[PDB]
């Protein structure tokens, strides 16, 4: 909802093998694309963690009742059944939720990742490039599919075009 | 040049369910169930596993080691968890019985559901010197021994009247002590002999039909015998009989003395069991084969790998996956996105 | 210069668990559990918590004042709440009683589960004119009054036959009626005097076992008597007895006729108790010390501050802090970061 | 994860005592911090009112069987027992489940608190400092301990460095 | 100029819970409850609706149909859902019964309980040939027919000595053999009969009370008759008698023999029901009006609009609304925002 | 919380009546009120594909015991109204819990619709508008109730003030 608003592209990149998400680069070279590895491996971890997650819940076991035996005690084990079917079918829906929930959280967070790689790209490309707000930065030069790698690597340096480029902490 | 953010596109074919925006496509997920197969049951791992009574008893069935028969009087194992393979147990020798008229098939069952069962050593009651006149312990060609072409039943003694001119009985009370532990319920195993007329007058001095009464832990049985007309044999020895026998088990706790009272024909008990403990009981077959990590009703034995599973849910113990209503999935890829194009 | 945001670090010994980033070092958190420790028994705040039956009624137990004991008949006040605290009621008086060849130990367990109970003011039946010849009222020594040397239970009638020439007897029917309102359950108490052979033929007429048979909301009873050869008087009024009284009690719903089947020695009902409502019980000791919040029936009375708890789950009534499976924790504080420094 | 590929700073300042969140400066003066008392309180007041939502939750008392009786009735009483046992079980996961989600809430919000943060930074600063995206700022002037204490205090005026400032709408 | 972003300002009466803000009005909600109306009750949508077991049988009631009642024998059509319309079903017609002495009035709604209920073509047991000397099948003008003065209950049969110098007799047995499939259980009604001291000797040729048990799966029952002194006939067929009969019943599972020991006075089986499968039953009343989705206890009848609903939670069947504690709603608007102004 | 940190006005605006979010204008008009119709949809679709989602949850009915009868069965009775009681309580519980996270769900999004919206101003306005971070731009040119209405239909054009423009990429 938040790329639809805001007008983020709301296509894809078949080229983006190597990963989730990325960057691309559009000039006289036609179109580049490189898969930001980072990003993709922060998604992937999240939701490793999110499966072990709900690898962990423990229930009861259902058995047989020890005391009540068959024939003599139908009517207890008619509610005994009763008792198993109904666990059964509410920690199902409890399950369900919570599956539900993770599901939501993973799906929503891909905005939440362009978001952040559009900050890694703005230190990268230096105060001369321009935001316009859609994901995408104007540059004083030309990014072909060997800029593009470096940008991904985070090696860039805007200063091998002779632009002003952010220097970083020393921490 | 214009440099971007961007999301890749590739086959989309899983979906998966959201709160906002229903179901969606993406490019990659993680199961999170299996259907599980129909396979034989086996040993739970970390748990023994119970599932004859007596394993070293051959040629003996569960209800026979805990009527106490001939032959099937060995070692009971304890386990925490225990297969019910017979939901009605049948007997396999011995004097005959008409099982169907008492709840007398489902005693090993019974006994399964504790974690340790064990037959006494000692006689619960003296049965020579019970009342109703001195009695000689009666014996059966329908229960041999390796030893022996002749015994009965080592939880009951057959009572019948030393004297010569034996007759008629008013219904005498045997109380019946608690001889197991503080720790332990004792299962108390009783019954009677009935025949033609005849025969009662010979072994009893009465051909009436008899009365019989036991009262334990606030529940009371009523029994009143058959005399000839008998449904045939089954499930014993072979060797033909005129009379029958029907047999009951009454369950004391700690503590707690039960009561019978009795006209002629009394089979008294004599050693009785000592339980403590609980297993944990399920449906399934004979012979266990193997380790597993789960036992399932419907599916045998099976190994965790998913957390969850689909398909019949049913009573389960061990270290088993968690039924669901759907084969549910966790999202490992992005939501499905058109390939973008120049022009 | 530059100019940032940052996020501070410090201790962060606490730990929570997330969903997509494991569990996580925090600089602070609020604890959501406790363990309770274990305490005495109390009231429950805002509720009348009832423990003895009929506490202005000393000397005497809950089953004693139940069986309406002389010295034992009082006021049993209404309540919302109750304490189990006898698993196996005693008698502490009266004619001796064999109780376990009954349920008749649970009575007063029955009654506490009801708010209100009351021993009814008349008599259910008039047991002068019972069938089976007119009756003397019988009274004994071992019950004894402030005001006399002898009595007897108020719950029950000893009828024996007035009449010289006294004799064995067919099984003779009493039907029950419900006195109670129509929102109240009616629990009948009867049962049957024995003794041995002589003193049976003096009393009775009748050296005989006699046969008794309850039947009430389709449960039916049956009972024999024994005469002579009695275990051992307990729990009773000290004196020697050659007989003993079997007692038993029958529960009608609104609306509901009992009947009683009886021969000689039979113990007609007479109060009836009429109890309506339902007690929120739970296991626990006496006495009652304090108000709490919660009864717990493994940590006894306690105060609810955290909302939830660890340690053994158990029943537990009032306003009580949930029970959980681990000691959980809110994050209040950051997660953990490394100090960040210059060079 | 945001700041992770952002590129915020992944440690954090000792010096920050007085809250959670807040600024630094790096010039000439070394390295000053402060903490925004506005943004701590954001999410102490977000913890105490998810604290009250999980104390809110209400269940049945589990007390005995009015009717079940002692030996007469044990069969009654285990599954009695189990029901006691698979609600205590239920429950629990389900709370499990809730406080989950809820310092899952906690931890997630932090890069946002920042990013709030890094906002209100940018209009205080004015139109003359440069913004680096990863939460940092350049400007034209030293911003000692004294400045950037007026920054976390919001009476920032960057008027008084002979700066450009954003006025506020009335 | 300056442009900005804005949320809207509207009234905001409607309040929603968050986890993180409190309570918080908005602009706008979606309830997602209702509190239903008590309405007549229905049938189930989908789901074939049980209400008299045999509704072409008129001026009868369930209890007449399920005895065998002259008149009430007919087709009981086969239901997934039934409705419980007595929880004490009366008898109207055919020979005086003592209803409260047994089970016996809950008959018919065991049977509802099951998918398919039908009565036996065949008689179980051939009651001219039992044991106790020939037997004639008694009638009685208390059962009419429209093509008979004199009848009796299809589920029994009067057995009564044919002999002259007929007299009393020891306790006599018969099985009751399973006679329905596999897939079905046997519901076996038997009873007996009893009347003043002449009329039994002239039936029975004995004035004395006679016994009765009866034993299937486990249960065993215990019956003692009374001769004279009855309580006022009711229920029946409105002709003064001077005996009454006692009705019972006894399941069987399929493969189990039943048991009956009889004296005097025996109401032998004769077509016995013949049960399989499950129906969903709830408490409800009669007349079943149109269609809903859903029957409720306490609402009848109702349609599925909102998910779920508040008010009483009780038993309830079909495609219903789930119960919930609070009226929940959600958020569909803003945040509550003060009016924004310049000066 | 957001928005009280990053100093976005706390008010709102009557004016805005056609939708839930959008924008206003400050000049010598006064003060003109626009609501966004793409991102107003956008948050009422979500709310129901939320309602679907609460209202696809099945539980199993609770009816009779068909073998337990009354007044012969009471004990059994007895705590079969317990599974009852006990299971109308825990889903309750959890339906509870469902709705209190979709609630929590939607009032939070509400200022990430406003970050969106900013995004979608900040490529419309140009690159001489300047950001002040607090979800305003200060413009060269005025914008009155008309320029405002063509900002929420997307079609506002910087170059009919003589403005520089953003292109978009063919895609
Ligand atoms: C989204 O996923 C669904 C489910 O896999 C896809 O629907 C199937 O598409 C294939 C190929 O076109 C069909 O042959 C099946 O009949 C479809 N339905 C099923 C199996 O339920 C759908 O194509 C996917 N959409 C994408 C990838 O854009
Ligand atoms: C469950 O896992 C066990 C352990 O892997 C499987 O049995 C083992 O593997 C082979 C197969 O016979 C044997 O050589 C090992 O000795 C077995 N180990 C033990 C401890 O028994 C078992 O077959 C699996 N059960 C399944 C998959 O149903
Ligand atoms: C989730 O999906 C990712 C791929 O999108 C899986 O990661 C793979 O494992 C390799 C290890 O060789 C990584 O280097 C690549 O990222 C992926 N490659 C391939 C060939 O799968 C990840 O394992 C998945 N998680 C699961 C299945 O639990
Ligand atoms: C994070 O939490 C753990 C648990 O409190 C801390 O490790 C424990 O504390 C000391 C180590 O300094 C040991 O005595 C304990 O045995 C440790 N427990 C475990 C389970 O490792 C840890 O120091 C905390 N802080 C950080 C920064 O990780
Ligand atoms: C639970 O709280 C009550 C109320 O504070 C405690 O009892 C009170 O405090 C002291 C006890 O020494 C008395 O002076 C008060 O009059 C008591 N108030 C009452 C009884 O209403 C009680 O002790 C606490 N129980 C615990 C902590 O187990
Ligand atoms: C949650 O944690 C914070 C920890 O910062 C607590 O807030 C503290 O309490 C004082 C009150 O005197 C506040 O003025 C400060 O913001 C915090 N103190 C310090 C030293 O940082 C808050 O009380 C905690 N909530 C609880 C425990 O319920
Ligand atoms: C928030 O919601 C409440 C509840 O709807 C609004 O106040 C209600 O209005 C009635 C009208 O008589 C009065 O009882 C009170 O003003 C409120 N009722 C209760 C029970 O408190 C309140 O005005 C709303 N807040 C706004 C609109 O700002
Ligand atoms: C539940 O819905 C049904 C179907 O709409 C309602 O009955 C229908 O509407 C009228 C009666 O009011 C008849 O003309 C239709 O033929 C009925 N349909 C069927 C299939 O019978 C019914 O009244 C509703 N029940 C409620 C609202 O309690
Ligand atoms: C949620 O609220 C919106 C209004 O904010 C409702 O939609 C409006 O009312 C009707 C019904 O669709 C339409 O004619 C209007 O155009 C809608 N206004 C819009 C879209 O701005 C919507 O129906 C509500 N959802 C419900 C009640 O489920
Ligand atoms: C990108 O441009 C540089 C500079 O001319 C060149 O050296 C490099 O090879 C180019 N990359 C590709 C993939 O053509
Ligand atoms: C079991 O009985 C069979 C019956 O023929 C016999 O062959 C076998 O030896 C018996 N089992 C023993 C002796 O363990
Ligand atoms: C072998 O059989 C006899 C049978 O009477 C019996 O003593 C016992 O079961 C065995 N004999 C022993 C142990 O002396
Ligand atoms: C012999 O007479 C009868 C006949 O059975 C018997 O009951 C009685 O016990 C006998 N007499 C003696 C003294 O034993
Ligand atoms: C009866 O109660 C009094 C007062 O508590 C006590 O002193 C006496 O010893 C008791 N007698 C009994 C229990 O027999
Ligand atoms: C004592 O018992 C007598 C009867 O035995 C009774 O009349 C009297 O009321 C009793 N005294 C009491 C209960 O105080
Ligand atoms: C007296 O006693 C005997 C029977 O026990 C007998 O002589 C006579 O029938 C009895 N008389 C009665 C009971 O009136
Ligand atoms: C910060 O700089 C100003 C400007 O000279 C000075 O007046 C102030 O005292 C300084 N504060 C510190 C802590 O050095
Ligand atoms: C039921 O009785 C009424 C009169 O009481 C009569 O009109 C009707 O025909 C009867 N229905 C029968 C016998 O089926
Ligand atoms: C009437 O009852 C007789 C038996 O008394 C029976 O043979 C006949 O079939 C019955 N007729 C009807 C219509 O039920
Ligand atoms: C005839 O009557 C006598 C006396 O009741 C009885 O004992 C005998 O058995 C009868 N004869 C029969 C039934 O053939
Ligand atoms: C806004 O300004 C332009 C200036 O030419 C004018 O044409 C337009 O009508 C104005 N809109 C309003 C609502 O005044």
């Amino acid at each position: 909802f938040f790329g639809a608003i805001a007008g983020f592209l709301e296509g894809g990149w078949e080229g983006m093998i190597a990963g989730w998400h990325g960057y691309t680069s559009h000039g006289a070279h036609g179109v580049a694309v490189a898969a930001d590895l980072k990003s993709t491996q922060e998604a992937i971890n999240k939701i490793t963690k999110n499966l072990n997650s709900l690898s962990e819940l423990e229930v009861k076991n259902l058995q047989r009742l020890s005391g009540a035996m068959d024939e003599l005690h139908n009517e207890i084990l008619e509610l005994d059944e009763k008792v198993d079917d109904l666990r059964a079918d509410t920690i199902s829906s409890q399950i369900e939720l919570a599956v539900l929930l993770s599901n939501e959280g993973i799906i929503n967070s891909e905005d939440e990742h362009l978001l952040a790689l559009e900050r890694k790209l703005k230190k990268m490309l230096g105060p001369s490039a321009v935001d316009i707000g859609n994901g995408c930065f104007e540059t004083k030069h030309k990014c072909n599919q060997t800029c593009l790698d470096r940008i991904a690597a985070g090696t860039f340096n805007a200063g091998e075009f002779s632009l002003p480029t952010f220097d970083s902490l020393n921490i | 040049d214009r440099i971007c953010t961007g999301i890749t596109s590739s086959n989309s074919p899983h979906v998966v369910k959201t709160a906002t925006q229903g179901e969606v496509n993406v490019t990659g997920v993680i199961p999170l169930t299996t259907t599980p197969t129909k396979s034989h049951f086996a040993n739970l791992k970390g748990t023994k596993t119970r599932g004859k009574l007596c394993p070293t008893c051959l040629n003996c069935t569960d209800l026979d080691v805990a009527l106490g028969r001939p032959m099937c009087v060995g070692v009971t194992p304890s386990a925490k968890a225990s297969i019910l393979h017979e939901v009605r147990p049948v007997t396999s020798g011995c004097f005959p019985i008409m099982h169907d008229r008492t709840k007398i098939r489902q005693l090993p069952n019974l006994l399964r559901g504790y974690e340790k069962i064990r037959l006494s050593t000692q006689n619960v009651i003296n049965a020579e010197k019970a009342p109703g006149g001195p009695y000689r312990l009666g014996t059966s060609g329908s229960c041999p021994n390796a030893t022996s072409r002749s015994g009965f039943f080592a939880t009951m003694a057959w009572a019948v009247p030393k004297d010569n001119n034996k007759t008629a009985t008013n219904p005498l009370t045997v109380e019946v002590p608690h001889i197991c532990t503080k720790e332990e319920d004792q299962i108390t195993v009783w019954g009677f002999h009935s025949d033609d007329k005849t025969q009662m007058k010979n072994l009893y001095g009465d051909s009436n039909p008899q009365k019989f009464t036991s009262s334990a832990n606030g529940v009371t049985t009523h029994y009143v015998s058959q005399i000839g007309g008998f449904p045939d044999q089954t499930e014993d020895g072979g060797l033909p009989q005129s009379g029958r026998i029907v047999v009951d088990y009454m369950v004391q706790k700690p503590g707690k003395t039960g009561t019978i009272v009795y006209q002629r024909g009394i089979l008294l008990p004599q050693k009785v069991w000592c339980a403590s403990g609980r297993s944990k009981v399920i449906k399934g077959s004979l012979p266990l084969i193997g380790e597993a990590d789960c036992l399932h009703e419907k599916y045998g034995g099976l190994n965790k790998s998913k957390p969850y599973y689909t398909g019949e849910h049913a009573k389960a113990i061990g270290n088993c996956p968690i039924w669901v209503k759907t084969p549910l999935k966790l999202a490992n890829g992005t939501k499905y996105r058109p390939p973008a194009k120049l022009l």
